[PDB]
């Protein structure tokens, strides 16, 4: 081969706009030589937390149509995006598989998505009528029953506006100031691979 | 569905949105605490007169629940809270009545002025002045003359508006499900849940008594020495069969018996333990205070302390025109921020202040978990005794030598370790028999036992027979002595200070208990113990989400409230006393007064 093609890691990791959780972004990534080596050595990433593949490897596997998907979560639930967990978000936001091979990153934001009034323009899902199955997005916004009488949209004994805001402030301790989380996702599917790492001459 | 999956939502709604105006108004408070200036206060008006605008429909809401279906008890129990009428009970006018009432009461005991009969525009305050002469003076005459006239221009004009208030809060009360007020303050120390560990409001009555006729024995033979250390003072005046004075004791209620030590030094020439000197010599700012106030615990075995701690908090000196109240405190701002305020200077007693303030915040650290309407002790006497035992573990000559501070060949012996003994008993038994006598009184009146025209000699024969003090000159019925305090004009319950030292002493003798300490317990260090700092987390950790009977269970192995360790503790301060004093006796005589 010759001089390499690369691949636009930059767009989501260094975009100055995230999404909230309950609207999780995702993005398709296909026909890329993809270089996992500047993520791995980088030292801002806090978490780098990922089980199925084994991180030195990721330049020897070949995939095809891998997925990112990128959200902003407090610094408490970072825990809660695992294989066979259970929390809040775990099981109303953003579901992961029991079978998952993928790979999360979670880094600090303190000083871009903190403002000492407040930032209140992320919001989260709090209350749905039964759980999530595995990557699966909801964007429904409906007054929610808790009793039995109908609510007609509108904030009543027992009728819940279901999405809840955030309140980072930027003198909030950690586990409390925001981080932001991405997530990869290397499906392998019966069509050629295209997807992988440089092979060095 | 049922009931508590409606109760479980709406608690999960509550909560979430509570915390954020709590954040606010907290951080507001904080800006004001110590930055004053005329902005900041409308600043904090405006952002704390929300919180309890909030406060209140949560409060409605939470009746709808008929709270005698829920189970599963920590949801009862937190939403025990919630259903609490307040003072909404009563209609507007009687209300705003008493709301003035409370209003008028706190101004007139802040503005307290006392002129000398010769210079009748020259007044003094409660603040140094007064306070300073009645402290640290010597004059018999002019301590009397203080003393009446504090009681005779701040107390006189209390006595209808203290009678009208007790009625008004017993009428409150009695719609509130309580005959009396009394039931409302002992409320705290009652559980009805589980079984074994279940604990009645009429209990504590009989528990106080039960456990401090124990302890009366020490008391009488330290009356005794006293008395005799005051008949070698001012002479003809003290009797050998009586009890000593009410202006004589040191303070303006004789609250403590502090200001006492000096007439009252055993030997006087072996001098006190002090390394402020030493700690000068060295160079020790605020930062290497605090730094070996955090190294304790850490070696303890407590949670390693967070950054922002030492950026945001006002740990010295704040100086120039940038003036701020720097009573020493210890503020929990909530969404995981703590911070301290203290005007820290180069003395033992700042250090003392430091540990004390540091385990507030280790304990404050320590319940964080728990949700928040449980983010508090088990009871109220639990926070401050936690805060102290680390001031008392932290002043044996053993510790203070091993950071560098007292010579490393320093030896201790009898007369030093009786000298120290006597000047902490003098602080912390001698207030016990105060707080009981004023707590009965309060009890008793608020039930209605002694009638409008029995208030003050009620109170004061008690007061001779339980404490030990007589009439410097009568007062009949135009008086309220008991209304000239801070506690009692502003509303505070008082049973607190008692079962605070009990619990702080029950507590370090189980540390020391197991902590391999061999020796005699006022030596006791709990330092590079693991073991302890693990069995204190276990209980800590707990929060209010278990009752106090079961948080008196992995401290020490009995949830009742008992006195042994304080006799523990003042063992051969009582050993040496019995054979100190074997001519004069104890006890006191009710008859004889000063001026009969
Ligand atoms: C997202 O933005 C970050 C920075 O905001 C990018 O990381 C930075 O990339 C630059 C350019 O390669 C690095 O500078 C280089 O550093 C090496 C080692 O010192 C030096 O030899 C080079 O001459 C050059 O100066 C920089 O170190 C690196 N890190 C930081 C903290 O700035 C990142 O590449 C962007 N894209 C992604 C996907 O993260
Ligand atoms: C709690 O345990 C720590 C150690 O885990 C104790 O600190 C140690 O104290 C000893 C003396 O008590 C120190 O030994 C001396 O060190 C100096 C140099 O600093 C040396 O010149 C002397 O000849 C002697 O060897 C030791 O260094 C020190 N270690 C540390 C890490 O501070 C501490 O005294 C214990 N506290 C108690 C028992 O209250
Ligand atoms: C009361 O209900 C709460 C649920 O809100 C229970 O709390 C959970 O209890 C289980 C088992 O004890 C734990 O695994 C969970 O970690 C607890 N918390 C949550 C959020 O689920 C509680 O145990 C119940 N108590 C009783 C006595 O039934
Ligand atoms: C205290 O408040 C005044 C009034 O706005 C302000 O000018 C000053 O900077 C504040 N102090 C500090 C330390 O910020
Ligand atoms: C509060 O007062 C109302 C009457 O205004 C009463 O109906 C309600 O039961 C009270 N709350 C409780 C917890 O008793
Ligand atoms: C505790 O915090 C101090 C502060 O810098 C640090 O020096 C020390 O290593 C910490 N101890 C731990 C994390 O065990
Ligand atoms: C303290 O008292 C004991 C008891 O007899 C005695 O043996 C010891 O010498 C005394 N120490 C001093 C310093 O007087």
């Amino acid at each position: 081969p010759n001089i390499t093609n690369l691949c636009p890691f930059g767009e989501v990791f260094n975009a100055t706009r995230f999404a909230s959780v309950y609207a999780w972004n995702r993005k398709r990534i296909s026909n890329c030589v993809a270089d996992y080596s500047v993520l791995y050595n980088s030292a801002s990433f806090s978490t780098f937390k990922c089980y199925g593949v084994s991180p030195t490897k990721l330049n020897d596997l070949c995939f095809t149509n891998v997925y990112a998907d990128s959200f902003v979560i407090r610094g408490d639930e970072v825990r809660q995006i695992a294989p066979g967990q259970t929390g809040k978000i775990a099981d109303y936001n953003y579901k992961l598989p029991d079978d998952f091979t993928g790979c999360v990153i979670a880094w600090n934001s303190n000083n871009l998505d903190s403002k000492v009034g407040g930032n209140y323009n992320y919001r989260y899902r709090l209350f749905r009528k039964s759980n999530l199955k595995p990557f699966e997005r909801d964007i429904s916004t409906e007054i929610y029953q808790a009793g039995s009488t109908p609510c007609n949209g509108v904030q009543g004994f027992n009728c819940y506006f279901p999405l809840q805001s955030y309140g980072f402030q930027p003198t909030n301790g950690v586990g409390y100031q925001p981080y932001r989380v991405v997530v990869l996702s290397f499906e392998l599917l019966h069509a050629p691979a295209t997807v992988c790492g440089p092979k060095k001459s | 569905s049922t009931i508590e999956e409606q109760a479980k939502t709406f608690l999960d709604k509550f909560n979430h949105e509570a915390e954020d105006l709590f954040y606010q108004s907290s951080l507001a408070s904080w800006n004001y605490n110590t930055n004053i200036t005329e902005e900041n206060v409308q600043n904090m008006n405006n952002a704390g007169d929300k919180w309890s605008a909030f406060l209140k429909e949560q409060s409605t809401l939470a009746q709808m629940y008929p709270l005698q279906e829920i189970q599963n008890l920590t949801v009862k129990l937190q939403l025990q809270a919630l259903q609490q009428n307040g003072s909404s009970v009563l209609s507007e006018d009687k209300s705003k009545r008493l709301n003035t009432i409370l209003n008028t009461m706190s101004t007139i005991y802040s503005t307290g002025k006392v002129c000398n009969p010769d210079n009748p525009q020259e007044c003094l305050l409660l603040e140094p002045g007064l306070n300073e002469i009645m402290a640290n003076s010597l004059d018999y005459n002019e301590r009397l003359w203080a003393w009446e006239s504090w009681r005779s221009e701040v107390g006189k004009q209390l006595r209808p508006l203290y009678e009208e208030y007790v009625v008004l809060k017993n009428e409150m009360a009695r719609a509130n499900h309580y005959e009396d007020y009394g039931d409302y303050w002992r409320g705290d120390y009652e559980v009805n849940g589980v079984d074994g560990y279940d604990y009645s409001r009429g209990q504590l009555i009989e528990d106080v008594e039960h456990t401090f006729e124990e302890i009366k024995p020490l008391y009488e033979h330290l009356h005794a020495y006293v008395r005799a250390k005051l008949m070698n003072a001012y002479p003809s005046y003290i009797s050998p069969i009586g009890c000593l004075p009410a202006h004589l004791l040191g303070d303006m209620w004789g609250r403590f018996w502090t200001n006492l030590y000096s007439l009252t030094v055993p030997f006087g020439q072996k001098p006190n333990i002090d390394v402020t000197d030493a700690m000068v010599d060295q160079a020790w700012d605020a930062q290497r205070i605090f730094k070996e106030a955090e190294k304790f615990f850490v070696s303890v075995g407590l949670p390693n302390m967070t950054q922002g701690f030492w950026e945001n908090s006002m740990l010295t000196d704040p100086g120039n025109v940038q003036k701020a109240v720097c009573h020493p405190t210890a503020w929990d701002l909530g969404k995981g921020d703590f911070r301290i305020l203290m005007c820290t200077k180069v003395t033992m007693d700042d250090f003392l202040t430091a540990h004390h303030e540091m385990g507030h915040i280790q304990y404050d650290m320590a319940y964080a978990a728990q949700p928040f309407l449980l983010r508090n002790g088990a009871n109220e006497g639990f926070h401050e005794a936690v805060g102290e035992i680390m001031s008392l573990s932290a002043a044996t000559p053993k510790h203070l030598k091993s950071i560098g501070l007292l010579s490393p060949d320093f030896q201790e012996d009898n007369e030093t370790e009786i000298n120290f003994l006597l000047k902490q008993a003098l602080t912390i038994v001698g207030t016990l028999p105060f707080t009981y006598m004023l707590e009965k009184w309060r009890w008793m009146v608020f039930k209605g036992e002694i009638p409008k025209d029995q208030w003050m000699k009620k109170w004061w024969e008690m007061k001779r027979e339980i404490v030990g003090v007589v009439e410097p000159v009568p007062h009949d019925e135009t008086y309220c002595d008991p209304a000239s305090l801070f506690h009692v004009s502003n509303d505070y319950s008082f049973i607190r200070y008692y079962t605070r030292t009990l619990y702080q002493f029950q507590f370090q003798e189980a540390l020391c208990q197991a902590a391999k300490h061999e020796g005699p317990l006022h030596k006791c260090d709990i330092s590079n113990s693991t073991e302890a700092g693990q069995k204190l987390f276990n209980m800590l950790r707990l929060g209010k989400s278990e009752p106090w009977t079961l948080a008196l269970e992995n401290v020490v192995g009995a949830k009742n409230m008992n006195v042994r360790p304080l006799l523990n503790y003042f063992e051969p301060l009582f050993t040496w006393l019995k054979d100190q004093n074997k001519n004069s006796f104890v006890g006191w005589s009710t008859d004889w007064s000063p001026y009969a």
